[PDB]
């Protein structure tokens, strides 16, 4: 009944684990980098990284290990997701194409028993000869990896203990041993046993049970030559082999934990290790040797090593270079230095990876005033949390824009000798070429007495060798500039006129009727050199330099009218090589070969905006890659600007995007422009890097910003955002964020570091009168603060102070009751630390004036504000488990009028029309409506079954759509059923689904500009933002017999029926998928290869490809 | 186990407490 349509908007980016090893071969160096459901691969030269390969599951990554068993080359990779699926991959480089099978399968979900805190540990034989795992309390799993067991059959031990935190196989023993730290009463301990495979038991480990200080959470096995392990917690280090034992405890870790570690040397003598808060550290082994007897070390020595962000995992790569891996932070790779620079610190960065972290809150927020608004969000964390500016296409930075009609061609020329930067351009109406002048940001008109006048040309430009070029259906001719006169002319000898041309840097090619007239541009003189009639009419061309050659280009294109082809040809001598057939017959209008990288690609632009693409190389020229695209509905040009070294070509189209490759594959991001015509670079002085460009009756130029999809521009603040908020009179923002500080031995607490929450410009501080009422000497304290930044540069233009440890929880703007005054209005929450439940709070309102900052009313609330929003013309919030309206009088005070404390926190709400939606944190959706003759609130229907919600809004003004804790999405129904007595007040589920992530809010609007109905945003704790949309009957049925055609043949990499993933799930509670459209799954449709689409349904497969199309630009 | 916090952590994503642990305290 309920028909809906998730999708994805950007893949997490948060890291939660990193190893290193060998999967691309025995001599590569590789790091393995987990997402949420992605896995990607990077191989380690000496600059730094490079991808190879990106792969999604369907699961959630908890394990991930390397291992080499005996008898092959290279190691094996060992997977378990969140819903117990257990695998074994590896890595297959057959020729170019990239693949990795599974070598087995499996799945170790049990019927009794409950999954544990800590997740799931997964731990391999120093031997291979097994593979532990700890799934449920009490109970540790045991794969045996004999040459059978393709089906990765497992068998149980029992535990005496029932807590474990970490596990790990120790090094050079005779059979495969086990030591552990587990959790029990009276500390915690690390204790050893031996396995036995042959008759299932642990028997005894290599050494008695010892005692650990009390939060150790952290092993590390020593290699061979001193074996044992390394135990990590709060002022220890220690080594335990046998019975010798040592330790240390050094000073400096009072204030902050450990976190990651990675062996350093392969002997094991220098160790990395990761903070809770930035400084990496190092740790000393120091060895002596026995006289006869085997190495042993003295002792342990740290030091404080440099400054990192917050570190998720850390590898020690090689050579002093070290990966930094950051969850609530941007990660970073860092250069160790052999001498300490001042300050001592021997630490270089080379690069940064940016990370949206736990989006906390967000808004739909629109700049400039057209129908595109852009998202900014709360994003980091404690000494990374930053403002994310998240921008949809590239934003154009007009100097000269000007309402000019259509324009055929434009072109530059230079006035002077072949000197800097150009000095002239050269406009072109519908049916004539007329030259300008660019004396500066002025445009002036003056007419060279060398060139043409009443009649268009193809080309215009320069080549070299001091000289002009004349490219003419009338006539070629070439000129002289010192005299900026004629030198010599020459016509076409069969008074035809031309169809193209061709020529960007040092020779032209002319095409006329059937055949086609040649002649490189030769200095002050040109003869004809090669010629060749064309079987069929000749529609475009292109003469481009590829690499080695200046300019004088092998090999020649040649483009077609009716039956669209391509055909290599050789310029020299015009001889055929190769015939290629692409398909449709629409009209183009231009083809384009260009260089990028090494893989050479020529690209043509069809009439109907499908992009099309042949392979070319100057050696051969075999045909490359194929895929059937389209666009736009304007036909389109692509010709080249340019960016960088690698620079790149642009298109014209129904709204611009510029292409672009990254590693290997082209990039459809778009730009923020209306419509397109032509192009040609313009490199003024004053106009270092722009573009001169022609529309169907506009000129725009502009500055180039970034080149993937997705525009964020980091402004750090080393502030924590929580909650964000829009006033558009004020024309700036209103952002919270928090302070980390200490107390100090006086009492008073000064400061940590300096921030932006007191390096204001102006400050203030809340004033109330109505608290009145233990810290310590050294702990910590939070201090809660008011950001307003400017909206267009972006800077703190005030901050306030909040009281003393105010936990404040929301933000809104609106205008309340007669008042024509815009407000800020904040909700608080007075937390202790002592107690369990807010007692009170705040409900401030500020106006923000010319300058300053003023307040207006308090109207203290006997609870937390967990949510508010203006209902009609009053404001309606949401305090512990309550529901209220309130009153804006004309004496600038606040009243109530009506109450409702059935709910139990009532933590989620939105409205539309007269309706409520409160969401909730453990039982359900619930309804409310406002009834307005007698006034209050009047329960409409509910749910049963709880749930826990974590983001809760209303789609329609008949269903209703919730997303809770365990990763589930579903979309509520009314019941259209008669007897309203009682079954009337029942909701029904009628979509189900696993989404797989923790959704953190909800929000309407749309990051596209201005097939389906309903539209919304929502962000996630690993940095994904998904988006969520409401179907009609035709297209569900469709896609879902679509869905079961796909997910029957589609191969996961652990061969997990899809079915089974995207199923919904609970820990109580299980059904399939129903009511919903996978976006996941539809475009991924587009990365399945052409045959094995006829081998999808074959009722066609365009007919499917324009829906997946249609379906993709939402968001 | 103090609330707006708990859930501060649920919203970041660090380890918070279990939702079993909720279910007992309510």
């Amino acid at each position: 009944m309920s028909y809906n349509y998730v999708v994805t908007a950007q893949k997490p980016t948060a890291v939660n684990g990193c190893v290193t090893g060998h999967f691309t071969s025995a001599e590569d160096l590789n790091l393995l980098i987990a997402k949420n459901t992605r896995l990607e691969i990077y191989v380690v030269t000496a600059e730094g990284l490079r991808p190879v390969k990106e792969v999604g599951m369907y699961g959630k990554i908890a394990v991930m290990e390397l291992f080499r068993p005996k008898g092959e080359s290279k190691d094996l990779l060992f997977i378990l997701t969140a819903k117990y699926n257990a695998c074994i991959l590896e890595y297959k480089q057959s020729g170019e194409s990239i693949d990795i099978i599974t070598r087995a399968h499996g799945n170790v979900q049990d019927r009794i028993g409950r999954p544990s805190e800590t997740g799931i540990i997964g731990i391999i034989d120093p031997e291979c000869r097994m593979i532990g795992l700890r799934l449920y309390d009490g109970l540790f799993k045991v794969i045996p990896l004999d040459r059978d067991n393709k089906e990765l059959k497992a068998f149980n031990i029992r535990l005496e203990e029932l807590h474990v935190i970490d596990v790990k196989f120790l090094y050079g023993c005779q059979a495969p041993t086990i030591c552990f730290v587990y959790q029990d009463p009276q500390g915690r301990h690390v204790k050893t046993y031996e396995v036995s495979l042959r008759e299932k038991e642990f028997n005894k480990g290599p050494w008695k049970q010892e005692n650990v200080e009390a939060e150790a959470s952290m092993v590390i096995a020593v290699p061979e030559p001193f074996g044992g392990a390394i135990i990590i917690g709060q002022e220890s280090i220690t080594y335990h082999n046998g019975d010798k034992y040592l330790a240390i405890a050094p000073p400096i870790i009072k204030q902050s934990t450990i976190v990651c570690h990675n062996r350093v040397d392969p002997n094991g003598s220098r160790y990395l290790l990761g903070d809770m808060e930035g400084r990496l550290f190092m740790l000393l082994l120091e060895k002596e040797e026995q006289m006869d007897g085997t190495v042993t070390l003295k002792d342990l020595r740290v030091e404080l090593l440099g400054e990192t962000s917050i570190a998720e995992c850390l590898t020690y790569l090689d050579n002093g270079v070290v990966f930094v891996g950051s969850r609530l932070g941007d990660s970073q790779l860092v250069k160790l230095n052999v001498d300490s620079n001042e300050q001592g610190s021997y630490v270089v960065a080379m690069e940064t990876f940016t990370n949206l972290g736990p989006i906390v809150d967000m808004c739909v927020v629109d700049l400039e005033r057209q129908g595109q608004g852009q998202l900014v969000t709360c994003s980091g964390a404690f000494k990374e949390g930053s403002l994310r500016i998240i921008r949809n296409g590239i934003g154009i930075h007009e100097h000269a824009s000007i309402d000019l009609p259509g324009i055929k061609g434009l072109w530059p020329l230079r006035s002077d000798p072949n000197r800097e930067t150009d000095d002239t351009l050269v406009l072109s109406f519908v049916g004539q070429t007329r030259v300008l002048m660019l004396n500066g940001e002025e445009v002036e008109e003056t007419e060279l007495m060398g060139f043409v006048d009443d009649q268009q040309t193809f080309f215009c430009g320069n080549v070299a060798h001091q000289q002009l070029i004349q490219i003419t259906s009338a006539s070629v001719r070439l000129v002289s500039q010192e005299p900026k006169a004629l030198v010599s002319e020459w016509k076409e000898p069969q008074a035809k006129n031309i169809s193209v041309a061709s020529c960007n840097s040092s020779q032209v090619v002319v095409a006329v009727g059937r055949a086609l007239y040649y002649l490189q541009i030769h200095p002050q003189e040109l003869r004809q050199i090669s010629h060749t009639e064309m079987e069929h009419e000749v529609a475009c061309l292109d003469i481009t330099p590829l690499g080695d050659s200046n300019g004088l280009s092998p090999l020649c294109a040649i483009g077609l009218w009716t039956d669209i082809s391509a055909r290599i040809l050789k310029l020299p001598s015009f001889e055929l090589l190769h015939k290629e057939m692409l398909g449709g017959e629409i009209i183009p209008r231009s083809i384009l070969m260009t260089t990028f990288e090494s893989s050479h690609y020529l690209l043509c632009a069809l009439g109907d905006g499908a992009l099309f693409y042949f392979g070319l190389n100057i050696e051969t020229g075999l045909l490359s890659d194929r895929k059937k695209v389209t666009l736009g509905t304007q036909p389109t040009v692509l010709r080249t600007f340019r960016s960088l070294s690698t620079t790149n070509v642009f298109a014209c189209s129904d709204r611009p995007t510029v292409i672009y490759s990254s590693n290997h594959k082209l990039v459809f991001s778009n730009v923020n422009l209306k419509e397109v015509n032509y192009m040609c670079p313009l490199n003024s002085d004053g106009y270092p890097d722009s573009l001169a460009l022609a529309n169907n009756s506009t000129l725009t130029i502009g500055t180039i910003d970034e080149i993937q999809k997705l525009h964020i521009r980091t402004v750090p603040l080393y502030e924590s955002p929580r909650k964000i908020c829009y006033q558009e009179v004020s024309q700036c923002f209103g952002v919270l964020s928090s302070r980390i500080e200490v107390q100090d031995t006086s009492g008073g607490t000064t400061a940590l570091r300096p921030s932006a929450s007191t390096q204001a410009l102006s400050s203030s501080v809340s004033s109330s009168k109505l608290f009145s009422s233990e810290t310590s000497f050294g702990e910590e304290v939070e201090v809660h603060n008011l950001l307003i930044i400017d909206q267009h540069t972006f800077e703190v233009l005030h901050a306030h102070q909040f009281l003393q440890n105010e936990y404040a929880l929301s933000l809104v703007s609106c205008k309340l009751g007669k008042d024509p005054n815009t407000y800020f209005i904040v909700g608080t929450a007075m937390v202790y630390p002592e107690e369990a439940e807010p007692k009170q709070g705040r409900i401030v309102v500020f106006q923000y004036s010319d300058g300053k900052l003023q307040t207006v009313a308090e109207k203290e609330v006997k609870g937390a504000v967990y949510s508010m929003v203006e209902f009609n013309g009053k404001l309606l919030a949401s305090i512990n488990s309550t529901v209220r309206l309130y009153e804006w009088t004309t004496e600038k005070e606040l009243r109530t009028e009506c109450n409702h404390y059935n709910n139990i926190m009532a933590l989620y709400l939105k409205t539309k029309g007269d309706f409520i939606l409160v969401g909730d944190l453990m039982r359900s959706v619930l309804l409310l409506a406002y009834k307005p003759m007698e006034g209050n609130f009047e329960e409409i229907a509910r749910d049963f079954n709880p749930n826990w919600m974590s983001a809760v809004e209303i789609l329609d003004d008949d269903n209703f759509l919730g997303a809770e804790n365990a990763f589930n999405l579903f979309v509520c129904q009314k019941d259209s059923a008669a007897t309203t007595d009682e079954e009337r007040q029942h909701l029904q589920e009628v979509g189900l689904f696993h989404l797989g992530e923790f959704v953190n809010v909800f929000c309407h609007g749309s990051l596209v500009m201005q097939p389906t109905q309903g539209s919304v945003l929502f962000g996630t704790v690993n940095g994904m933002i998904g988006l969520v949309t409401s179907l009609s009957e035709s297209w569900y049925n469709l896609l879902l017999d679509m869905q079961n055609r796909l997910n029957k043949v589609i191969k996961s990499v652990g061969k997990i029926e899809h079915s089974f993933w995207r199923s919904f799930h609970t820990e109580r509670k299980t059904e399939p998928a129903t009511g919903f459209i996978d976006g996941d799954l539809i475009e991924s449709f587009l990365d399945i290869s052409r045959p094995k689409m006829q081998e999808v349904v074959a009722a066609t497969a365009d007919d499917l490809i324009k829906v997946v199309e249609e379906l993709t630009r939402i968001h | 186990q103090i609330l707006p916090k708990v859930l501060h952590k649920r919203t970041l994503g660090l380890p918070a407490m279990s939702t079993t642990d909720l279910e007992a305290y309510f």
